[PDB]
Parts: C-alpha cells; structure tokens; sequence
C-alpha cells in the first residue's frame, strides 16, 4: 500500500476532553470534511489529545473509481418446453361430449385430469374435437372430444435475471480502517451513506455522471459472466419478443412456479387424431446471451462485471475529484500516553509531486512494541504517521511536494522526543 | 409446521435452583403437566420470540445444562435483612406478570443469574416490583424476560455494551451525563456470552443453521395423539439401545428406523440447530439472547 | 384461417446415439424434445413480413387455396365468411353454437 496522502487535523469543536486518571481520553462527535484521494492513495485522519505523543490516525483506504448501475425493474425469465398431455375422450362419455368439450375453460380442472395431482404450475386445460364413429373407436357417431393438459417444464438448470440500469452511480469502494485496528471495507456512491465501528460516513463532492441508459437491458448469470442487449427494457410481455415468460424469484424459473406472468394463448396445438404436439416459439435467451456477451464496445467506456459486491459496473478515465465527509457519531477514543522507542531509517523517493498520485517513501521503522509513530517537518506543512510494530518492516506514505529537488529534514517522535532525519529524492511533474 | 412446543430436547427440567416446589409436575417437562413456568411461554400475546424459537432451549434449561450460571445468592429474599444485591437490577425493569405468582426470575449483570423470593403467602402484582400479600398461587416463577437458551460454548469476555449516545442503561454505568438525559422504559437488544457481562446489542442478524444434533429431534410415544417418551432409547447406526424407534431421512440418517416395528416417532425439529449471532461485524454464537425493557438514559443535548 | 408471420421451419431429423431415429422441426426459436435432452434454433436470417391481407383456406383430402383479401372478423351479410362455427360438427352437422348474423334468412 502506498500509505495516506491527504492528512488534516481535527477541529477543537468536535473533539473533547474526559481524564479518568493519568489515562486521558476523549472523544469524537460531529462532522469532519477531508479532501478524497485518487487510484492508490489514502486518507488519513490524524488526532491530537491534550498533549503531543498521542496520535490517534484515521485512514480511509481508496481502491479505484467505480461506476455501479443502479437496479430498478428486475424480473427472472429463462427458457421452458411445454409438455402436451393427450387425452382422446369418446363422445357422450363421462365428459366428453360436442359442446362441453369446445367451450372449455383453461383455469378449469374437471375429471378428465383430476387424478393427475396437484402442482404449482403455469398450465393450462384445453379442449378439441375430432372425429368419432368405428374408425378409430366410438359406439356413437358424432365426433368424439379432445381434452388437452399442458404444462410447462424447464429443461434446463440454470436461471436468469434480467433487469436495466436507469443511472449510473459512481460507486467508490472505501476501505476504512478503524482506530482499534478493525478493517472494515465498505462502498460510498453520488451520495450514499453506511455504518462503521466509529460513527457513518457520506460522500459530498460527486461530479462524474453518464446519463442514457435506460434503452440497455442487461442479463445476470450466476457462476459466468454477463451480458449486454441494445434494447430498451422489456415491461409488458407479448408474443415475438425478448421477455415473454417470466417469474419473480429462482424457484419461478427451475421449478416453474405458478405465480410467473405470461401472456395467454402461448402454447400451439397441432393434434393428429391419436398424436398430440403443444410446442411453444419462446426465445431463447442464451442465444442473445451470448451473442452480446461482456465485454462489447459501446460509445466509450468498457462494460463488464463487478469484484466483492454482485453486480454491473462500468471502467471509465481519469482521475478521482471527489470530496469525503467523515461523520462523527460520539465514539470513546483511548490511547496511552506511555509509547515505545523505535527507530526510523530510509530507502527510495519516487513519484511525482503537486498530482494526485505523489510520491511513495520507503521508510523502514524499526521498534520494538506495537504502536504508532508521528513525524512532521519544519515549517508546518507535512504530516507522517506509520503504526510501529516489533520488527523491521517498510512502510511509508503518499508524501506531495512542490519541488522537483525534494530536500527537507524531517523531524519523527514516535515515543515523544524528536529525532532528526534527512530525506532526498527527485521527481517529474504529473497533473 | 410441526406442532412440538411441549417436546423439551436434553432432559426436560423447569423449575429452577432455589423455588424447588413445582418439581413434582415439571420433571421432565412434556406434553404433561401444567408448570407454571412454561404455560405462559406458548400463550399467544406474551412472549412471541419463545414462541418462534421454541425447539431449543430455556434459561432454566440453560442453567439445568451448566451454560448459565447462578448468582450469590441465587435466589435473594424479599423478607429477610434490610440489603440484597437482587434489587437495583429488578426496580430498573418494568414487566407484566399475571396475578397468582410467587417468584420472578431474570437476568443478572455479571453474566450468572439473581432471581427473588417471596415467603408463603405473598403473590405478585400488576408490574412484579413488589410482592404484596394475598385461583391458587403458583409454586413457580414467571419469565421476565423473552430470551431462549441453547447448548453453546462460544467465549467472549473481551466485549462491553455497544450503545453509543447512551448514558446509564440498567444498572450499567457506562458514559457520564453533561445534559439532559431521558428515562423512558425502551425496548434494548442484549446478548450474554460465556463468562461475560451483560452485552447490549444494537444491530442483530439473526439466521438458522440446522446441524444433525442428538438435541434437536423430537418424537412421541405410540400406543393404542402425543406422548411422552425419552430420545436416549434410540439405537445408533449398527450400535446397541433398549427399545426402538424410527422415523424420516433426518431422524433415520442418524439413528436407526425400524418402520412399524417402533414405539414412537421421531421428527427433525423445524429451524433446532445453532443460532448464530453477528454482532461488531463478527459471527459469535451466543447463550441466552432476548430482549429487556429497563431505564435507557440517552443524551438529547 | 390466416398467418401473421411466416416462421421458417426446418425439419430436422435427429439420430440418437443408440440409433432411435427420430424427425422432428425447428423455426426462428423453438425447442423440442429428444431422446438425449433438447434443441433449439439460434440464428435465423430469413423472414417475410406483411401476411395480415391474406386468407388461407383448408380442406382435407384436397389441397389448399389462397385469398387476395384481408381476414374476416366480424360477420355481415354480403361478404366471405357470414355463417361460421367452432369444429367440424358445426359445419357438418350444423351446431347452433356456431356464430351469425341476425335476420340472415330472408322469407317470400
């Protein structure tokens, strides 16, 4: 990691004082404004108490500058085969007869198929008549019924959840480290807000927005990619178009559940006097799933799936303008106010200064307890805080200068006494 | 579905150390019997997260099972010296017994348990902070708290009360008070663990994790309808047992099932198994969680 | 009766594994069942549209006939398609489920 960069100081205001002997502690409740940092670098808080060896950082880790869509109508279809069950009743019959078996409603379960059982089903109940007499069975010469129960049947095993995105919010997945020293890893978008060990937090300052979406639908597929369709959103289905039989929930599509909507008169029927074929034309939407499957050039930004949190996002250009605002809500900060020695040396200076990237520092902190390490300059314009450990490790942070001819002497009190320190290092103009 | 609220897995004992009287009718507690300890558990408008989680475990049962401990003394008299620790933390809690009641047990601060007493003939009230004096009066105690119990080990003593904006809650002196603070009984979230305080929650996630556990089937005796019968008396896959039993894919998978050549039934109990709590961003399995309505002072300026 | 759309299908005769041989069809998207699973009809680059003007007529045993006018929905005297019914019966045996106009028989 290549440390923090932007590093402030807290308001007297939002920060209070409640010793309870020899341990001074106090605590943190308001609302700080920090200015956000680009690909790569930090933000680090740093806290002063009510003398100088307490230091106190708080840094909000920034991995990169997302674009996440924001769902609105969602609606889980896939493709089914219907099964066409044949029943070639004689006229006068039980139920098979020249009037009862013509109008036959489809929401209707009579004799004919009541001992097949119940189940929750998109079928339907049809009814034919072909012909009766003794060349194909039938005492009686009119024309005997044709009763028909079709339901449908998911062949396959996978589902599909298609749904749009009618705004593009510009998510930016913060990965902000407590005090105590819990991780948590969070995401902040246009202007949203979570829940932290400390408090909340809220982005202000979010001025990077593409608008026109709402002609895209896209398809989700659990396990493989994702998929792209130049189309507006399908709402109202018919037949002939991408979005016919559709459900609500997984268990709609695999086990064909009842509740899907559909539009009525879906299924053909091609009777043969003893043969039966109640096939469907249902899109396939593997079909249109791989034909535009992810990534596809659209205008100019590049489409494909999300890390961590499912769902789309979208890579774009350019730097990270934003502005974060840490929101206080009274949380207990204890610190001790007896530190460890430790000693400080130095590697490399590489970089860039007056940009949003800076420059990296390799500082090799050797110490011999678990704490932190506060470091600053002369005349007031640089702030360094690494967490000492027992060991020898590099660290370091984002350190901006105005200079190509780095040349300044550091001055670091990681147990309360200064110690000098000399840093040199060239670097190239970067906006 | 399955209606087995009477069926108690383990061994079955309500009745608590220290009100030792309704021992003759709630031992073991089964579809039998009339504790009242135990009837008002399933009654509809009293505690519905029992009547949830009812497959598991109690307090009681907890403590019977050595998960919850007891206080010193466990049991504090009403009528006795002038001072009893078991007292600032039951003025702080407002509750609703019914009439005909002796005792009132309820949870601690130091993780254990403190329930009072009342000498013969002194019953409840409205509220149950005071026993004044007198159907007949019960030889039990009533729950003052909806919480569950389950057979769990999980640690964590290294956890305080995770309220923020809070002054003093119950009788812990969290915070100090610089403004207005208020004192309105509210509804709290709490959960104990092994060898703690007593943890206030604030965000809960609970879930259902069923596991193939000896304490988590019920049955009933058949005979020539629910009975009861005791769940050790069944064989083991290829082992040894006394009688017999059966049952489905869960009780069978387990246990051996011989069909119609049985004396009862069992069946996998709906949503018994572990509960698991996320508290701090952390999954934690706790004891005995629920819900209390003490004094909560929160600071408005 | 009539076609909206012409869906260009493809008979396809299908031979399994173990040798059921089976002939099946598929237009622009539709599926089957086989004996080893299914199939179904991905790309399919060839349609006619504009087939609401014309009328089909069929008979069986005969062969067929096509209408140089649109099709008939609502009856009315002096026009193809006045008395209709809903199966064969009704045109053989003349069901009075069958749909007409009224005051269609005229009386001298």
């Amino acid at each position: 990691d290549p440390g923090c960069s932007e590093l402030i100081q807290a308001s007297s205001r939002i920060t209070t004082c409640s010793t309870e002997g020899v341990n001074t502690k106090c605590r943190l409740s308001g609302t700080a404004l920090i200015r956000a940092g680009s690909v790569g670098a930090e933000a680090c808080l740093m806290l002063k108490g009510v003398k100088e060896d307490q230091t106190k950082f708080l840094k909000i880790k920034t991995v990169s500058s997302e674009l996440s869509c924001r769902e609105g109508q969602s609606y889980w279809t896939g493709s089914f085969s219907p099964k066409c069950l044949s029943s070639r009743r004689c006229h006068l019959v039980g139920e098979c007869h020249v009037n009862r078996c013509l109008s036959w409603r489809d929401n209707e379960t009579s004799a004919e198929f009541s001992f097949v059982g119940e189940s929750t089903t998109m079928r339907e109940n049809k009814c034919f008549e072909q012909c009766g007499g003794w060349g194909c069975g039938c005492f009686n010469v009119n024309p005997s019924c044709l009763f028909v129960h079709t339901y449908l049947q998911s062949v396959r095993k996978e589902a599909l959840r298609v749904f749009n995105c009618i705004d593009w919010v510009h998510k930016l997945t913060l990965e902000i480290t407590d005090f105590d020293g819990s991780v948590s890893t969070i995401d902040l978008g246009a202007s949203s807000s979570r829940f932290t060990n400390w408090g909340s937090v809220s982005l202000s300052l979010d001025a990077e927005g593409i608008s026109g979406s709402n002609s895209f639908s896209f398809i989700e597929s659990p396990g493989k990619g994702y998929a792209i369709v130049d189309e507006p959103f399908s709402e109202i289905p018919r037949q002939g178009f991408l979005g016919e039989i559709r459900c609500n929930s997984e268990s709609s599509v695999l086990s064909a559940h009842e509740s899907c909507l559909r539009a009525p008169n879906l299924i053909s029927y091609k009777p043969m006097i003893d043969q039966l074929e109640c096939t469907t034309n249902l899109i396939d939407p593997f079909v249109v799933f791989e034909r535009g499957s992810l990534p596809q050039t659209r205008n100019d930004k590049t489409f494909a799936a999300s890390k961590g949190n499912r769902g789309v996002q979208a890579f774009s250009k350019g730097s990270v303008q934003a502005d974060l605002t840490l929101m206080f809500d009274n949380f207990e900060v204890d610190f001790v106010g007896a530190a460890v020695s430790c000693d400080a040396a130095f590697l490399n200076l590489t970089g860039c200064y007056s940009c949003n990237a800076g420059a990296r520092v390799c500082l090799s902190i050797t110490s011999t307890g678990t704490g932190s390490l506060s470091a600053h300059n002369k005349d007031g314009s640089l702030h360094i805080v690494l967490p000492s450990e027992n060991g020898t490790k590099d660290q370091c942070q984002i350190l901006h200068f105005t200079v190509p001819e780095v040349e300044e002497e550091f001055m670091y009190s990681c147990d309360g006494d200064e110690r000098p320190l000399l840093v040199k290092g060239t670097l190239i103009a970067i906006d | 579905e399955d209606p087995h609220l009477r069926n108690r897995p383990g061994k079955g004992h309500n009745y608590i150390d220290g009100m030792t009287q309704e021992d003759a009718t709630c031992k073991p507690v089964t579809y039998a019997g009339a504790c009242s300890s135990f009837d008002v558990l399933l009654e509809k408008g009293k505690f519905p997260l029992f009547q949830s989680y009812a497959h598991h475990r109690t307090l009681l049962e907890a403590v019977h099972d050595t998960i919850i401990a007891k206080a010193d003394p466990p049991s504090c008299d009403l009528q006795s010296a002038h001072g009893n620790p078991c007292m600032k933390e039951k003025l702080v809690m407002k509750t609703h017994c019914p009439n005909d009641y002796q005792s009132a047990h309820y949870l601690n601060n130091d993780g254990k348990m403190a329930s009072v007493k009342c000498p013969p003939k002194y019953e409840l009230t409205e509220d149950c902070n005071f026993c004044r004096q007198m159907a007949s009066l019960k030889k039990g105690s009533y729950p003052l708290q909806d919480l569950f119990c389950q057979s769990s080990e999980d640690d964590g003593s290294k956890l305080k009360t995770k309220m923020k904006g809070v002054c003093e809650v119950g009788v812990q002196a969290l915070k100090k008070c610089d403004g207005q603070l208020s004192t309105a009984h509210e509804v709290v979230p709490f959960a104990v663990f092994k060898n703690s305080k007593k943890v206030y929650l604030d965000k809960l996630d609970l879930k259902t994790e069923e596991n193939l556990l000896p304490d988590s089937f019920v049955c009933f005796e058949h005979k020539g309808e629910l009975k009861s019968f005791d769940i050790s008396q069944c064989p083991k896959i290829g082992g040894h047992g006394s009688k017999k039993c059966t049952g489905d894919a869960a009780f069978c998978s387990a246990y051996e099932c011989t069909a119609q050549y049985a004396n009862a039934y069992c069946s996998h109990a709906n949503g018994s198994g572990i509960v698991q709590i996320q508290v701090s961003g952390v999954w934690k399995k706790p004891l005995c969680v629920g819900y209390e309505r003490v004094v909560v002072k929160r600071e408005l300026s």
